[PDB]
């Protein structure tokens, strides 16, 4: 006797879906729409390099931390990369004024370049090679802060200084300086003969000053001074005047700066892998059509939305009791 | 299932079956054999395709940088971000988590559905010229050759072609 | 459809239609023409209605003041601002078109048992005393003028009163 | 209902039913009398219970601390606090309330589903020893005493036993 | 034959709509769900109107900068719209203590009244009308602030001054006054005889002491000088108490201040356009009933929900299948 | 003639449930989602019990300041309990420094022991009982502040003072102390005989000179004197250096400190209950199954979603139209 059946797919699959109903029910075909997978490299974002600072923070980059590796020209970068702890911050211990939103600032750069902006040749009634420390060692020669210089009286002499700077670039440049604050009036009278002190900073925007803050401390890295640093944005064709009677911390570089976007500072020990990305993560990048992920939450860039869980699996085939 | 057919009448799917996702098996005289409905089984994969590409490609996906700059005096503002983040991960994966059980289920509903409107499009198609056996196979009153069968397949068998050879096989068997 | 009506076995809308979203068509002695049935059409009408001003009305509505409020050195709290206002739109986003997609989808499916629904309570209606045509249509096995029609669409068809009409036509063409 | 069941042809539930969700009514010589399908009725709790504990537990709940800390020169920081507050407000209110009506929906059409699909097994079970009355009900062409009903809802029916007898009330009440 | 036909309504609508599974398909009857008109003009927010201040800043408003147009008395605001770079700000170059704290309470007001607290004419031992200069020019005469106070030595003097007021009124009131900082010694005793000056102000709140800060500037608007605004709240009851030496901006006026809610700083190129709503947008305000739109992130008011979309089309009627 | 009839259960119920095309569908059986309930009482979290200040701030609990109730050491809490406006505070009138850090800090904390650092008898050239107010009375008789001391010239002089302690503790160590600006040069000689006076205060990581400030002031609990309080973590093995020429409220007990998580600051007037929960609120705690609730917004710990509404009911009977 002749027949006709209608009937539908089967197979050996062995992969499960869970329904509002039901839970584990085997499926002929499914899709997971959650990303898990990570390449372990730090890479550009949309073909732009991350600034990698290796063993040092912003803050030893941007001033000349000996002990940071010589400084390269980076002209461009998307993000930064810093470590958890980098070792190598503040040779000479203190404080950085603004510090959290400048390395905000910093973030992403697209244009960056640093400048010689007062040359070290041209304080000449001061000694301006005296200012080192074996706390901030060079070429086993006792240093400092490469980027900026450390006055100290010349003679037993320290006449009031007045200089100023005008940005003729055509660009905003980031400008740094710092304060001394010793440990005792004979420190003070050591380094700059004149005991009542103060640092006058002014631009079209900023009216600063500053006085040191002699207070007795305890030691950090040896030291019980303290360095306490600050920086602004000179805009093109506006001028900056530094006048000081002592503890100053002069700049000789400063850094052209375009700013056209934001994003963060990433903290990992990873390092460069030659790679392109839309998405970052601290523990690798990811190659991502996926709306959800569950790598890690600290991202940067166009990245699927992060998730908790181990599995977003969709049916596509349909009931399977093999 | 909700359409009672997938694992209703119709119990068991068909490892033989690979071409498409529904089908039909026929045995005759000329021997045996499955084919798949070719339309149903692409209406199919392309309606589920369609709504996987929908749940992806409806995401919104800006750019983002995180994220954590905030020093250890500012630790209520870092709270606040916490809160934040905590929120928004808790709404995405409750929200992700629910969208694929309730969009399974209706996935499995689509096919139970898509198996019965074929079984009652063949249904309607050979009327009193066959015998309903329930396990969604129909047992001919006449002879059904390929090119018949393939005329069920097409949509095209040819109901007065066979009525009359039917109405007498039929009562033949009555009583 | 879900349930085989719409876009199955009956092909096609009736443009001639306008009274309503589902009904009847007629064709005996006295001619022709289309009726609406207006109890289903006014609930599928009040579910849909119900359906949009749920998803409207649901919605809680608060003030809100936005807000671009903090300066060059607060920019860090900026950055957590637009991760929330990005955030609750890529929510919403996606939310919304989700939703969207899936009732009207619904809707559709309901459209569909509907019209289904309509047939097979007339076809319990008639049982044996006419034919099914495929159509969606019936054809009958006796005569039915105005009256009998419209008492169709009151649900009240009196099977006994034609059966033995019904029946005798029936196994005459039977053979 | 989407399947036609619940208030559509069996129009009006069993207050005599308590055993559980779904059943039947028998009238035979033996007296009358209701009885639960314990089958489809665990299927059915299983099922929804099952979509509670779904909505319940596919939520991811951590520990949050609020919250106000911000002082009166901090009113900035305060009001994006309270945007965030606000909006995940807002979003949880709109899903939870939507969620709570689509899954109602759902889980009525689902009961819809379950006592259609009981209605078709039944019938199926029959085939033409029984005429479809419209009540959801079907009227014996034999005599079915208590095991006869047993054997319905066992679904174990025998009707090749049935069927001539059957067939000779089916056709002696053709006229 | 006879017959009865079941069947769906169909028409001519081209009306599309998109499905989980389906796209583009023709529809009966569709409804959008999503706002996208706005009207183009700024206005009241529940029947109150906007405190919109054309070319000046709140700072401009608020201190009485003569190129700001003459004040207008608004005793009650909703919300407040600035223009994207206001021209009218601070015409003696300076800066504005708290100044973003101090505009987010304002942002929306109950009730606001000018009140004259120390009578200019009061002023006995100080020139109080030298004040004044071309960087805050009225009409081709040099002037200044008018509700605030440049004092001045007078002959060779500038006695300490020792001044208070108690607030009598009934409601809070916004104290407002500032400090000059010049540009070397010889402008300080030029302009107030004592060379180490202070400005010390008292509440039962606030305790501070303002010491000017002499810094060499770039100039703003020809000045090198700089001008320092703070304020505080008043409290009924309370007196404020004034002791200066020197560079000193006394106040003449402050504001009668009832605060009930908050609203923001809406910035926004547009006028008013005698109208209310309940969701302001800076390209124009929304007459709102659907729950989502797409206008512009930026509102004010019970608004619907900004989303990322070009339609948000929900399926009423059924397919119309040609 | 026999019959067999498929139906469905019905019962006396009223229970509704609404639809997303239904309102109002009377049902056999619904389960609500909202949670509602709360206890009325304060409660441990986690089996941690919150430290409860019953009318004194944590400011005025941290300085020993009298009126507050005597000092009862609790080593640990979960979260903080203050009311919405303690009676106690500072008695003196005066400024917490970084005070709502403080609080956040102190919100959650693993073990907390006060601890003497600087004994009061060790004062032999400073007066250390005369530094006592009427608004600070102890027990009858006008007194201060009790962790703190203020310190008065001894005969007509005051010695700079020199000091330093080093945390020979495990565990870090708050450090509180606090600066005295007075009302006018005579007072500042009467209660320290040096006119120009500063406090300086070092640490590995702090630096900090205040100097107090001389303001005329309304009258506060009878005082226009003013108190200022700093604080800071003294690391293990570090050592906080004070030297002063006078207005220096010295430390006398500082806390040992040991933080493992952050809870906050709960606003409540209630008072403890003997009680466990993972979701506290100001109006109660809650046992919490449910995936919502609409309670109250100012939660703590692992509480669920806040949302508003007032029923979330879940059909799961059927449809009961008697
Ligand atoms: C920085 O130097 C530049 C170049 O000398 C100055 O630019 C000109 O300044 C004069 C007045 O000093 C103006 O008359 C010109 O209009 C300026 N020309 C340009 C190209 O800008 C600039 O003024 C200096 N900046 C400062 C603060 O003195
Ligand atoms: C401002 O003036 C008011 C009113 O004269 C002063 O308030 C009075 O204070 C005394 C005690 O110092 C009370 O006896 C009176 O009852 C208060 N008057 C009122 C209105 O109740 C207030 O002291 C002055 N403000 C300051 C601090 O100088
Ligand atoms: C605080 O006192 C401790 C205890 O003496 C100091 O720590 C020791 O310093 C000596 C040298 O003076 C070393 O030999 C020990 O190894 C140190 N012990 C430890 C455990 O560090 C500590 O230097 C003092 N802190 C300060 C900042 O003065
Ligand atoms: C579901 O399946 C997974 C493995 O695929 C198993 O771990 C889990 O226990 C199963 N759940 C139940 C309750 O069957
Ligand atoms: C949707 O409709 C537009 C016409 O308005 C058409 O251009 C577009 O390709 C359609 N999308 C598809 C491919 O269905
Ligand atoms: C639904 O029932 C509630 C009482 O449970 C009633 O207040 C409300 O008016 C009803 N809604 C409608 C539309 O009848």
């Amino acid at each position: 006797q002749d027949q006709i059946c209608i009937g539908y797919h089967a197979n050996n699959s062995t992969e499960q879906v869970d329904t509002i109903m039901e839970k584990n029910v085997t499926v002929t075909h499914a899709q997971d729409i959650l990303e898990k997978k990570h390449n372990g490299k730090l890479c550009d974002l949309d073909g732009v390099k991350p600034l990698i600072l290796r063993d040092c923070s912003v803050a030893g980059w941007l001033l000349g931390n000996p002990m940071c590796d010589e400084f390269i020209n980076v002209p461009e970068w998307s993000y930064i990369v810093e470590k958890a702890n980098p070792v190598n911050d503040l040779c000479y211990p203190g404080d950085f004024n603004d510090y959290e939103e400048l390395k905000h600032l910093l973030s992403r750069i697209n244009h960056f370049e640093k400048i010689q902006i007062i040359p070290k040749s041209s304080w000449s009634s001061h000694e301006a090679s005296l200012g080192v420390s074996s706390a901030c060692p060079y070429q086993g020669k006792s240093s400092f802060f490469r980027n900026v210089v450390w006055l100290i009286k010349k003679d037993s002499t320290y006449p009031t200084i007045k200089r100023s700077y005008n940005n003729t670039n055509q660009e905003d440049l980031l400008v740094l300086w710092g304060i001394h604050h010793p440990n005792d009036a004979a420190e003070q009278t050591k380094l700059y003969q004149n005991p009542t002190t103060y640092i006058s900073v002014g631009t079209s925007t900023l009216n600063q000053r500053l006085v040191p803050r002699i207070a007795t401390r305890s030691k950090v890295k040896g030291l019980s001074g303290r360095m306490e640093f600050f920086w602004t944005i000179l805009k093109p064709n506006d001028a900056i005047n530094f006048e000081s009677n002592g503890n100053f911390i002069a700049p000789e570089y400063a850094y052209k700066i375009v700013k056209k976007g934001d994003s963060t500072i990433m903290k990992s020990e990873l390092e460069y892998g030659n790679c392109n990305t839309k998405c970052q993560t601290p523990m690798g990048a990811i190659n991502s059509s996926m709306p959800f992920h569950n790598i890690h939450p600290l991202t940067i860039g166009e990245c699927p939305k992060y998730v908790k869980s181990n599995r977003l699996v969709l049916a596509i085939g349909l009931r399977n009791s093999p | 299932g909700l359409f009672g057919a997938i694992a209703g009448f119709i119990e068991g799917g068909w490892q033989g079956m690979v071409d498409g996702w529904y089908g039909y098996h026929h045995s005759n005289e000329q021997g045996s054999g499955y084919a798949a409905d070719k339309e149903s089984t692409q209406k199919a994969i392309d309606g589920v395709t369609n709504k996987v590409n929908s749940i992806i490609d409806k995401m919104n996906t800006q750019f983002e940088a995180v994220g954590r700059e905030f020093n250890n005096l500012e630790r209520r503002i870092e709270n606040l971000n916490k809160k934040m983040e905590d929120g928004f991960l808790d709404v995405w994966t409750y929200n992700a988590e629910l969208l694929v059980l309730m969009e399974n289920e209706r996935t499995l509903d689509f096919h139970d559905s898509n198996v019965k409107n074929l079984y009652d499009k063949v249904r309607l198609q050979l009327r009193d010229n066959a015998k309903e056996l329930g396990n969604g196979c129909f047992e001919f009153y006449h002879k059904c050759d390929n090119e018949c069968m393939e005329s069920v397949r097409n949509g095209t068998y040819d109901y007065p072609q066979y009525s009359e050879e039917a109405r007498l096989k039929r009562e033949e068997i009555s009583g």
